[PDB]
């Protein structure tokens, strides 16, 4: 996963054009999914937090890098 | 090296001790004990928020305190409702461990005689009683009388309860209503097999939505129907009000009506806590963020363990809106409340004076259905009219104040429909003058509050009383009813 | 690979122009920073429309004739509305930054038939970066000079609404430009050189889209603007603002503020303008801190592999992909966003054109019972007064919605709850105008509004010179017939 | 002060910081100190107490402060 | 490998802009917002408990 990703990673920065929007494709969406399983296990035992959303972040919604929060405080021009 | 996730999440599979048809509350107790400490939350009846908690006060009394009154209410509600059985008693919504307590304690329902007046079907969104009355009863349940059950129900056991929303047996989640499902299978879904986001609105779309029954004549006499057909919207609720009903008064054929409002003769819909067909189009439910999100969201009581809170009431009761704060992680309860209150604050005060307004329209056809002076040529037909409009404008301002989000659940909808509201009964007060020509102005001049004074007591009791209904210029309206001792105490027998 | 840790401080990048303290001129900015200037050029489009915006500078009470004369969702009742009062001749939607100076000079509410334009220099005042030095030149006495003074004095394309509005041209740090803001922010007791990014990333464009007004000669200096804004941001607080601030005489308004008098119903007015600020401060998105530049402004990589600020300043509802709103709303499609502002536009734009029409019913009551010559009410005259405050609380209000640009989508709850209050202030008016006259002028508010006071379509400086179409309209009796004159002023030409 | 130094709570080092302006994550997740003053009661998860009291629900303890307050108070 | 516990945790050290004999509740409004939102949640006066 990490040289997939990785090589991946490398194409983008160099020889192609990525967007104005970088999102999470489906692959990364169920890798960090099952992450948060991994470690807040104990905290959902005897809940069906599960079936409820797909993810645990449509209802963590800012785990997902403070997407909510104004532009100022994530985000500025390239030098 | 080895993992040390050594408990795997994985969905509860649940089997219980209970047969299927287990209905008593105190069954579940016993295999479910925190979840069941948590539905005994909704007893607490003495917390208030800004609009809303669970004191059981009257909606329409803003002048004693509580717990007869509040500084939020609607001066006008038994006016508005002359006539029809909401103008005995009408009080704020309460913790549902509560509901036939105050079931048995409304004067809604007639406790001055045997029969209550009021179908069975009064029984429908109060007790999982209703599978077996049902299955015993069949279509001849509903239009039975409603003192019939009375005395055949546990106050504590048979209140909504854990088997209005789960299998006893397996403990997954049931739609146990007659009409909702009547609905879904109208719409081709499987109540069987509906997705978990779906459920989670629609287990409290069983019984927090807009209703009527059957008349005689279209379909099983007393039947309880969500008007659903046409769509969520007032707009659509109104226009399937035009095409199924049993009206035959001139100008109105074929159309449904509650009550008519005897002192304008106009035929009125009642409009009823509808929460799903506000919340599924608001800015929450379209994005998928449902009832059970905010009204069941989790809590960690059971040492640090996640539970689903089934204390039922307003999210604003505790201070810390963790039922947001998730969701909204970067903003802080205080924020949150302020901008609940920003919807709030708007609706509720145009919501009283959509009700003013109404109530002039009211006024204007009862001044314009019995003057004496040279009317219009047209005046049968703009009578019509102008009563169209007293029941259009009714209807908008009801789907409204019966919400209980007071805007909340959706802002711009709530909003829109009360100034449509307005529109309408105004254009009533138009017609009703046009058609007398303008010679009931001089009747309509002050403000409404003088002319037509809010009606503040009102109940089957006082409607013996011959001084009493002299107190009142609409009390000539109503008849004086004939000298009854109380018959129903709660459950015992005068 | 690598192996420094990121920096939570968020530095902006810094800059140093070959550019002198002075510099206004928008084509020098042009070869140090052509992503951005590239990007400020997207502003000359003038052809994509939206569903109620867009970037065609149709006629904005023209339901009537198709693009660009008019269009399908326009205010047919605004001539009406605004009788007597310049925004009577011409009133166009408002396009990209580039054109503004152009449609200024172009525009018929500026008298273009004299040698004065009939209104102050005031009217620069948001339309170029010439303001600066042309305040350092007149000082107070620049605001009260005619219009036309500088007509011919400015370059078209050059001089618009460009870099130096809002950027020191040296360093390229955002910016206050604004005298009249300035004016707010000290009444404050806030800095305008010590502000926070954020806070600036709204108030650049705080120094325009606002409501505004110009100091009558005895309120201080004459012709200069004020933003009412010491009572709050809410058209409750303006209009309160404006019942303690003005100069009126008129018996009942006495120190209250008006913009013109309204010739048929003898009410004083108020007329707003833009009030996007104003109206995103304490709604959803503002409240919450999300920037006008967050929308209007988003980051883009387009170019190169560089992301730079979008200068394209246009309806964020122009993007297929809505991407500007999906670096917060990921979880939402494209769709889904629009139809949730739809939801809110809908709703408003048909509320909007409901109070309108009962407005005009207001003004056409009032005007009845001013020329009402039957058996009068006792209290005609205080009840008079009553009604002409309320012809002008319920236009202000609606005005406040109708002239802000988002139909609702910036403050969907303040909007559709202004535009219901409009709506009772309106009755009010017709109430009361009944009131007082026992109810015999009943008789001429009979039908559809549309058939009492039929739309004004057409209304410009020209044909307001001649008589026979000025008898083409019950309201054009309250209206002067022109002098007939000859074109002096053609866009920047004499002529 | 006098009546909280020698009671079950104050002997064992247990402050009125420690009830009365306990940690809030209001800040984010992030925990600032409530400098509202008031009672712990207001709260409907008790949550001022359960990190002491994990393993009791905020029912267990309003019933607990209650076996108190209604002997003294009728006292 | 390295750590990833990039941010260690300290005790606070605050250093204001505010003069020695600063009374004023205002003054310290702009320096620690957070702390007094939280202080001015003091002016509930409707609630009660038992
Ligand atoms: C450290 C190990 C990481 C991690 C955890 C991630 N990255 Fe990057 N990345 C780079 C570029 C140019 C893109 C855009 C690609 C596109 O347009 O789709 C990305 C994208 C991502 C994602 C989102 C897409 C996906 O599902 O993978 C994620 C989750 C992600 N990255 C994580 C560029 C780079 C780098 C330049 C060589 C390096 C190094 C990293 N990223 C490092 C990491
Ligand atoms: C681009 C033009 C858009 C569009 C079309 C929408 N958004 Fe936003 N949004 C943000 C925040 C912080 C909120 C409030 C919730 C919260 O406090 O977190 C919202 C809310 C909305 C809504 C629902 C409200 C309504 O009145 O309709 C809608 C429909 C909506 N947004 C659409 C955050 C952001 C941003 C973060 C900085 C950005 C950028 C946007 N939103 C942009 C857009
Ligand atoms: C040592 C420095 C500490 C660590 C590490 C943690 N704590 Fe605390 N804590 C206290 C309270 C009253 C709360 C309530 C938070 C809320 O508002 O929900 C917390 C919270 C936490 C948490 C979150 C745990 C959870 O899921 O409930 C963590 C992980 C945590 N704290 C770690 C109280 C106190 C306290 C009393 C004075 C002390 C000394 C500490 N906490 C110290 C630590
Ligand atoms: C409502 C929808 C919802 C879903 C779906 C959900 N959560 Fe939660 N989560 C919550 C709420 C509400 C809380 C607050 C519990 C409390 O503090 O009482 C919470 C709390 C938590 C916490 C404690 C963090 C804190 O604030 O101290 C963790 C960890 C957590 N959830 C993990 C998860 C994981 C992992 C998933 C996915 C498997 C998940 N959650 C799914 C709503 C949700
Ligand atoms: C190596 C990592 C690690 C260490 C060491 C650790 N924790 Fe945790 N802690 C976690 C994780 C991961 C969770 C969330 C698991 C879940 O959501 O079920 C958690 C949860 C918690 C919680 C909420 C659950 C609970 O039982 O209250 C508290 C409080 C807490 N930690 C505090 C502590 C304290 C105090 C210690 C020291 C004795 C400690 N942690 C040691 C990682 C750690
Ligand atoms: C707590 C878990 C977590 C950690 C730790 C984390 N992220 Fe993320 N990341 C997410 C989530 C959640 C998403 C969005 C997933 C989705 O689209 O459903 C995401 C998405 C992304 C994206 C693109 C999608 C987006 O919304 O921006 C990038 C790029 C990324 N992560 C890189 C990183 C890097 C680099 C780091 C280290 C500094 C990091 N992440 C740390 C949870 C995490
Ligand atoms: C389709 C569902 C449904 C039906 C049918 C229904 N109710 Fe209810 N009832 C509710 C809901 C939901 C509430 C709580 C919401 C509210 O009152 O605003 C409620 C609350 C009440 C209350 C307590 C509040 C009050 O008014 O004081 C009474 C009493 C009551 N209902 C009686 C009745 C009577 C009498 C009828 C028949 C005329 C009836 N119900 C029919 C759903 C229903
Ligand atoms: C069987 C019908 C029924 C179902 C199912 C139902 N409700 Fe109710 N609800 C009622 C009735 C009846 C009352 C009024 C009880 C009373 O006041 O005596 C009520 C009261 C309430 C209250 C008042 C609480 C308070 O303390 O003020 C809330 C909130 C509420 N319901 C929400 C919900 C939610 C959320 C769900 C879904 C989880 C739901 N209801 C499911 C019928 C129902
Ligand atoms: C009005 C509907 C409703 C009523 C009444 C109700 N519940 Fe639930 N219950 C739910 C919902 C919704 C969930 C969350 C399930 C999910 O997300 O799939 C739930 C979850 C549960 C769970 C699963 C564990 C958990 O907390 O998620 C149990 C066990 C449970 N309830 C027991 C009960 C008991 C016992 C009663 C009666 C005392 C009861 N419920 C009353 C709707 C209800
Ligand atoms: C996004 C959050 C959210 C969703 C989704 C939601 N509610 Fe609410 N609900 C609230 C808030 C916030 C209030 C207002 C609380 C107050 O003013 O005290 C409220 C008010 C209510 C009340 C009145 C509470 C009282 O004290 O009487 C009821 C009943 C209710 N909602 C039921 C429902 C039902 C049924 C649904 C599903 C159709 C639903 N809610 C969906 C958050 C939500
Ligand atoms: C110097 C004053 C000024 C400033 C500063 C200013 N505006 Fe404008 N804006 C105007 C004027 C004047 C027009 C009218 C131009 C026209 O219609 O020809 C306009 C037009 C617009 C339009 C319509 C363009 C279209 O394509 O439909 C948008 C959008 C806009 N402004 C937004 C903004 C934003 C966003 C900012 C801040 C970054 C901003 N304005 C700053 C004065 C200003
Ligand atoms: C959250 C996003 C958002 C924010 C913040 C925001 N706007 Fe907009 N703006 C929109 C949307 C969506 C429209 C509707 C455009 C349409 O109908 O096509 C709009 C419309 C406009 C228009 C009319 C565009 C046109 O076509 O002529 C102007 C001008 C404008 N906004 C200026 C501003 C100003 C000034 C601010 C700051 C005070 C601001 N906006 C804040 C999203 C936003
Ligand atoms: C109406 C206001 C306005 C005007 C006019 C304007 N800018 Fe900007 N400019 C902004 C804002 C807001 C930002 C974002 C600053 C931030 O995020 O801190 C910005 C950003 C920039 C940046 C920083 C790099 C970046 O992309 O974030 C540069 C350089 C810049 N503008 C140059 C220009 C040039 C060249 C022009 C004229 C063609 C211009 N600006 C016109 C408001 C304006
Ligand atoms: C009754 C005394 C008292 C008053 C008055 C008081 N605080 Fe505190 N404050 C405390 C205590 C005790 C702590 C934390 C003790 C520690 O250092 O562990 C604290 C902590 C803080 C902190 C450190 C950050 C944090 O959340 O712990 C700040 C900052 C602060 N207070 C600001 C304020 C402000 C601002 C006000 C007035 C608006 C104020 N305080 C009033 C007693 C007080
Ligand atoms: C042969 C393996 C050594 C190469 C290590 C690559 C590191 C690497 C680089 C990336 O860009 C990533 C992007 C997303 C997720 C993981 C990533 N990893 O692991
Ligand atoms: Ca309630
Ligand atoms: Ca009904
Ligand atoms: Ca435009
Ligand atoms: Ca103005």
């Amino acid at each position: 996963f990490k040289a997939i990703a990785g090589a991946r990673d490398v194409y983008m920065n160099t020889l192609g054009h990525p967007g104005d929007l970088i999102l999470a494709g489906m692959e990364t969406k169920e890798v960090v999914n099952a992450n948060c399983k991994a470690c807040h296990t104990m905290t959902n035992v005897e809940v069906a937090s599960m079936e409820a959303k797909k993810y645990c972040t449509d209802c963590h919604r800012n785990v997902q890098h403070m997407r909510m929060k104004p532009i100022s405080t994530r985000e500025v021009a390239d030098e | 090296g080895c993992s040390d996730v050594s408990t795997e999440l994985k969905t509860p599979v649940y089997k219980t001790k209970l047969t299927a048809e287990e209905i008593r509350n105190s069954a579940f107790k016993p295999e479910f004990p925190k979840q069941y400490a948590s539905y005994e939350r909704n007893d607490e009846t003495t917390v208030m928020t800004e609009y809303k908690g669970s004191v059981p006060f009257n909606k329409n009394d803003n002048v004693n305190p509580l717990p007869e009154g509040y500084r939020h209410a609607q001066p006008y509600l038994k006016n508005l409702w002359l006539g029809y059985p909401f103008m005995y008693e009408y009080r704020e919504a309460r913790g549902h461990t509560y509901a036939i307590q105050d079931f048995l304690h409304i004067d809604r329902i007639n406790r001055y005689a045997e029969k209550g007046g009021l179908p069975a079907t009064c029984w429908n969104c109060k007790t999982p009683k209703m599978m077996e009355w049902v299955k015993e009863s069949g279509d001849g349940f509903w239009a039975k009388d409603v003192n019939e059950f009375r005395d055949k129900i546990d106050m504590k056991d048979h209140t909504i309860g854990c088997a209005t929303c789960h299998d006893p047996q397996t403990m997954e989640l049931r739609i146990t209503s007659v009409p909702l499902t009547d609905y879904l299978v109208s719409q081709g879904k499987d109540p069987k097999k509906l997705p978990r986001n779906e459920m989670r609105a629609l287990v409290c779309g069983q019984c927090h939505v807009e209703y009527y029954f059957n008349g005689p004549t279209m379909g099983v006499n007393k039947k309880p129907v969500f008007p659903w057909a046409e769509g969520f919207d007032p707009a659509d609720m109104y226009r399937y009000y035009d095409k199924h009903g049993d009206l035959q008064v001139k100008g109105f054929e074929g159309k449904f009506a509650d009550w008519t409002h005897p002192a304008s003769k106009t035929p009125m819909i009642k409009a009823q806590h509808p929460e799903y067909e506000t919340w599924i189009n608001g800015t929450h439910g379209a994005a998928g963020v449902t009832c059970a999100d905010c009204h069941m969201s989790y809590t960690r009581s059971d040492d640090k363990k996640k539970i689903s809170s089934h204390w039922w009431t307003s999210p604003m009761k505790d201070p810390e809106m963790r039922a947001c704060r998730q969701c909204h992680s970067d903003k802080t309860p205080d924020y949150l409340k302020s901008r609940v209150l920003f919807t709030q604050k708007r609706t509720f005060d145009l919501l009283l004076a959509a009700q003013e307004v109404s109530v002039k329209a009211h006024e204007a056809v009862r001044l314009a259905n019995e003057y004496q002076g040279a009317k219009a040529a047209g005046y049968d037909d703009l009578m019509i009219q102008a009563r169209e409009m007293v029941r259009k404008g009714q209807f908008f301002w009801d789907y409204v104040s019966a919400e209980n989000s007071v805007g909340f659940h959706n802002p711009a909808k709530a909003l829109d429909t009360l100034a449509q509201s307005q529109q309408f009964s105004q254009k009533a007060i138009d017609l009703a003058m046009e058609a007398t020509q303008y010679g009931i102005g001089k009747d309509l001049s002050g403000d409404i509050k003088t002319i037509v004074p809010p009606i503040l007591k009102m109940n089957r009791k006082l409607q013996q009383d011959p001084e009493f209904m002299k107190t009142h210029k609409w009390f000539q309206y109503l008849p004086v009813l004939p000298k009854a001792d109380q018959v129903w105490d709660g459950q015992k027998r005068l």
